[PDB]
């Protein structure tokens, strides 16, 4: 059969597998910094 | 000394801001899963008098239990920095939600799919020996569905109210450190 | 000393710059995966008021847990080199996404061939015992299905934001020998 | 079968789970306490 | 002493010069099978600054997971002749691929042979008992076909990044005797 | 049957197994840094 | 010292000179089967420079696994007359062909009349069971082919490169004797 | 049956087993250092 | 089949479960004791 109580989370928000390197993360991250304090 | 002595019992009105997921098995008061709120009111005192504490974090613990969907959370620290000053004490309090203790969710347990397959194996094995005039993966599906434990999941920005069990005087860093350096 | 307390409850918005798969098993929280980020903030404090402590690297731990899917993340240690000192100092915080404790992703299991194998065998096996008015192939196949273990996988680019649980005084290298050259 | 005794809490009052980052939640605190004081 | 101290968590691109085949076992973290990697990037320090140590070498080894199809690298140390100097020290890092850890490659397993000639025997025995109104061959076979173990192939020539879990002090050999002179 | 939950990962980025000597992998190294630095 | 110090990771191009069968069975690292190798290029070191050891033999030693059809091989020492001095250290190394780690071959089994007589009489044994309305020869034929194991051949005069796990100075045997003569 | 997962290497360069005598080789790698260092 | 001796108890008075916070319940606290001594 199924499972018991409701077999669901009700919010929905997943990490996104997106395949870039140290370096790309590195240079978004600096991007990002560099934005918000602006 | 200037800070009140905040009586066994008193009690502020705070939000949550860091949620998580209550381990609910048999053994969940072992593996607890941090969370964390934040004073959003003044501290209640028992002949109704208050105390200014608020902008502050103070750091939790939780697990939950099965048969009241509730999570039961047991209070770490304080950390408070009115003015130049630091505060660090460690606090033996609890949470209640809406009035009852512990903040209630909703249980959720995941075994759909492996249980579907196990059950789905079950019925076939049974009905091919019935009609004779598999087996060995049933066992398998089980031992997977198995080390799963219900789970409740607690938002972050809901209302509830931070209770001190035991009385405790708030003290600074600086007036910790000087009396520690008497012994 | 040029450097705050970072008290117990502090956090910073971060981003996540290497990934990890969990071992998401029964035995996970002794085979971990390191990962790593990166401070892209300010860290916020609790009485409404901030550090510049941004451009730094601190390494993490990880390892998950099939029941709610997240993967649970143990802080290492910090790395900062504003101006011309260094800093290492020992973190004992953890990383919380999106409101709740630990990263989540999807679970993740590979047993597919070699499942479908050990099932296909064990019904021909069924129907060879039952119309006759192979066998010792399953059980090495089972064992060979046994051996793995799901796992959650974690992107290199995620936000995520850490948090201190257990408050520390930064401090240097320098200031760090210092001191340890007094015993 | 079913369980024995009533098989219900008589107010039913639960958690909402929302997505918000802590930042978010900490600006909110904030909107709360300062309103509270006013 | 002309050498910057390489932070915990500081991270250079690289390209694998020698591969291995990952030994993929219940028992393969004692079983290793050495790679060996060359650097040719600039180390990546986290406030934004570098250290030019590129045209050395660094060895390594490696262990595969089954589950998740990654070759887990654990470094051994590393050599450089910057000028009329040598360089060898232990280096406790690990290399990720593509954002996460680890190099991930394709699972191989040859037992295809064996398996087919030990399902063959099965099968006939069960219909040569069936219908009679070899056996010792089989557990031969299985024998033969258990003494295996998956393995992950990984070319030379691939791109990865080289990364420091615990900061160390770059040191030439001469300055590593001179100190080792004192006591 | 099949397996459990998704036998999927969402970025599928293998290493490229090609037969070349432990030189020709230290020239690769060379004329990779080599245009790096320029 | 006119001798440059071999840093850690420095590998040189050679070819074999004799071959082996590398015993590939549960057992076969310490049954090791004995190679060797001549050494025809220039030692390149981390910084692209070299040193001149040509014309030079380096003792080994091999053993296979089956999973990867390679040979694991661990040198033994070293040996050299450049001038009217000689050479002779022990060398921690190994040796990597085409790239990856360790010579590859094609394993080679070679129980094929044992095996087929077995069968043989397995089937007859049990058609004759079947059909009544040796047995005690099959067992001795397997045990007849249960103490061969698959080896590896590797033919002498292939393209191999030696590798130097861990660095060394090089020195000849009179500096050996004379720094032996101090204790 | 057959096994799980893929059963090949997907860069194939084997050893050529020929039977040459332990001198043959030995003047093979002189011919091939004298030809490299020219 | 059923239980032996009466099964009731025979004053029914059962709690009323409402959902009213800590500080509410304050609240009606001072208005019962403000009441009881005028």
């Amino acid at each position: 059969g199924c499972a018991g109580v409701k077999s669901s989370f009700d919010c929905d928000a997943t990490t996104s597998d997106t395949c870039m390197t140290m370096t790309k993360a590195n240079q978004l991250a600096r991007d990002k910094a560099a934005k918000q304090a602006g | 000394p200037r800070f009140p002595w905040i009586s066994s019992g008193s009690f502020v009105e705070a939000i949550v801001v860091e949620g998580a997921d209550a381990n609910a098995s048999v053994t969940g008061d072992k593996n607890t899963a941090p969370m964390q709120l934040r004073l959003t009111g003044k501290v209640q005192m028992p002949n109704d008098e208050e105390f200014d504490l608020t902008g502050c974090f103070v750091t939790l613990e939780a697990w939950g239990d099965v048969s009241s969907e509730r999570a039961i959370v047991r209070s770490r620290s304080i950390s408070c920095k009115l003015g130049d000053d630091d505060i660090d004490q460690k606090i033996a309090g609890h949470v209640s939600f809406m009035g009852k203790n512990g903040i209630k969710g909703e249980v959720v347990m995941r075994n759909g799919q492996i249980l579907l397959y196990a059950g789905g194996a079950g019925f076939l094995d049974g009905i091919g020996k019935g009609i004779e005039k598999a087996k060995t993966l049933s066992d398998y599906y089980i031992k997977r569905a198995e080390q799963y434990h219900p789970v409740i999941p607690i938002g972050a920005g809901n209302e509830v109210t931070l209770v001190f069990q035991d009385g405790f005087q708030l003290e600074t860093l600086e007036e910790a450190r000087a009396k520690a350096a008497a012994r």
